[PDB]
């Protein structure tokens, strides 16, 4: 079965940076684009960006260009998201999700979420 | 049209796994039963089970339904070549374009040659293709996971084979002759083919082509083709009546030590005398292409639909 | 960007009754015979879970009380008969173009 496993909760200071990981198993990692989604508490889901793990090509929400940076490691089946210049507006749960472009063109498998709290 | 070695499978449960077989004749047998496409679907698109139930490879759909090369059970499709390690049928990505023309509706696997490779589209369990080919919607009729061969669609009239490589300079020469035969073409499947001031949107494009093992295919209008039969070991398969393909050990022994049964051609070139029997795979032979004053033995040759932009001046 | 507007933002439905949620896009999300619209269910503390893809396709292992319909800009998620486990926030999401966008969500409460 497809499974996505995110790294644990994170407490970070304003102005710092943080790096979250998402480990994919149960399918061939480079076949499908990996999406990243932000969800502030009580609020709605926002798209951050995606990455094509086969060649590193990325696309970002304009709202997060320069804030978020997406990478993968092919050999270990892991996607990464680096967040920089943290403010309190970056405290949210962050998800990774695999998109099945030619099946459903939906995000059919999600990680459990990574809580990120920005405070001193 | 009939198979090469093995009649169509009759699978029992969708969850049985598929073994890796080292023997050539065993691999050919898996190919007759569409074991390789079933494996592709399991690996790439969350599919459970098999395609080709009862009919086998001889019963697959072709998009130009008028297809010459499938009339010869022994000529290899791209999927066939992928199982034998000669090339990779890659999983489609969003930039890969589905060509209009085929009847995609209800297909569970389809494949087409592209300008720079071979690309396939598969469906998950309980699903099959919408009429645009773009998505996999639900389909209660596919819930057993043991699906007939008409759910498999191979686009193009294609023959693949072992190639004799050519140096890079020869490729650049062939590439130049292609550019001069098709001055009107700017991109093919997203790859720059000629330099263009301004270009139309992508259009369906039926063209003859050959894969000669470099960065992209050589497309061809004026060209000659010829078939040579060479009686090498890959041209023979070995079996034991009522039991299927012989093992790897039995096959090497039959083809080296000249001590097995055979048809006329196998005995004539390999020697013979309970034991296995080897005979001639049904095909015209190996294809040789004459283009631009050269002869080349390509990895794949065929006629098939791609996408191209044309110049607008 | 394609903006998605869900309505109502909040809705209460008695057990065994029918829930009907709306999503309107600001442009068509149709292309060559399919509608590129998805629906997600999210319970507190968990990730979204895909229910419906491409307007009307039930994801495997989703109960047949869920159905979706619509085309172009106007889409409907139906739940009938509503049950206790159905209390959640439901999101629509278009897959027509980059950038992916989501609706604001509809909280379904049980009566």
């Amino acid at each position: 079965e497809v499974q996505l496993q995110q790294s644990g909760p994170e407490l970070v200071k304003p102005g710092a940076s943080v790096k979250v990981s998402c480990k994919a198993s149960g399918y061939s990692f480079s076949d499908d684009n990996m999406y990243w989604v932000k969800q502030s508490h009580g609020k709605s889901l926002e798209w951050i960006g995606y990455i094509d793990p086969d060649n590193g090509g990325t696309s970002y929400n304009q709202k997060f260009k320069g804030k978020a940076t997406l990478t993968v490691d092919k050999s270990s089946s892991t996607a990464f998201m680096h967040l920089n210049s943290l403010t309190s507006e970056d405290s949210a749960v962050y998800y990774c999700a695999r998109e099945d472009y030619y099946g459903s063109r939906a995000m059919d498998y999600w990680g459990q979420g990574t809580s990120v709290t920005v405070s001193s | 049209t009939g198979p090469i070695i093995c009649a169509g499978p009759i699978h029992s449960n969708k969850s049985a796994d598929i073994p890796h077989l080292l023997g050539y004749s065993e691999k050919i047998c898996q190919i007759d039963r569409l074991i390789h496409v079933s494996s592709w679907l399991r690996n790439h698109s969350q599919f459970q089970g098999y395609v080709g139930q009862r009919g086998g490879r001889s019963q697959v759909s072709y998009y130009p339904a008028e297809n010459s090369y499938s009339r010869w059970s022994g000529l290899l499709s791209p999927c066939d070549a992928d199982w034998l390690g000669m090339l990779v049928v890659k999983k489609a990505k969003g930039s890969d374009m589905i060509v209009p023309g085929p009847s995609y509706k209800g297909k569970v696997f389809f494949e087409r040659p592209t300008f720079d490779g071979y690309v396939g589209w598969g469906c998950g369990s309980g699903k099959s293709r919408t009429e645009s080919g773009e998505l996999c919607s639900s389909d209660s009729r596919t819930s057993s996971g043991l699906l007939p061969s008409d759910r498999v669609l191979w686009i193009g009239d294609v023959a693949c084979q072992p190639m004799t490589p050519i140096p890079e300079e020869t490729f650049l020469e062939l590439k130049s002759f292609s550019q001069s035969e098709f001055p009107d073409i700017c991109k093919i499947d997203g790859i720059v083919f000629n330099q263009c001031e301004g270009e139309s949107l992508p259009q369906p494009f039926d063209v003859a082509w050959m894969d000669v093992g470099h960065s992209h295919k050589i497309i061809m209008r004026e060209h000659k083709t010829k078939w040579v039969q060479e009686s090498s070991s890959k041209d023979f398969v070995c079996y034991k009546e009522g039991t299927g393909p012989c093992s790897e050990s039995e096959e090497k022994t039959c083809k080296t030590s000249g001590s097995c049964r055979g048809d006329m051609q196998f005995c004539k070139v390999a020697g013979c005398e309970a034991k296995c029997r080897c005979s001639l795979v049904h095909k015209p032979g190996e294809v040789v292409v004459s283009y631009g004053g050269m002869r080349v033995r390509p990895k794949c040759y065929g006629f098939s639909r791609m996408m191209a932009t044309l110049e607008v001046s | 960007d394609i903006v998605l507007t869900q309505s109502p933002a909040s809705l209460a439905v008695s057990l065994g009754q029918r829930a009907t949620i709306s999503c309107k896009a600001s442009q068509s999300v149709d292309y060559a015979g399919d509608s590129y619209m998805n629906w997600y269910q999210q319970k507190p503390g968990q990730p979204p879970k895909l229910l419906i893809y491409a307007a009307s396709n039930l994801e495997s292992a989703i109960p047949a009380r869920f159905s979706g319909s619509g085309s172009g800009t106007d889409f409907t998620l139906n739940i009938h008969p509503v049950q206790e486990e159905d209390a959640a926030t439901y999101y629509c999401q278009q897959s027509y173009e980059d950038p992916r966008t989501f609706g604001g969500g509809t909280k379904l409460e049980i009566k």
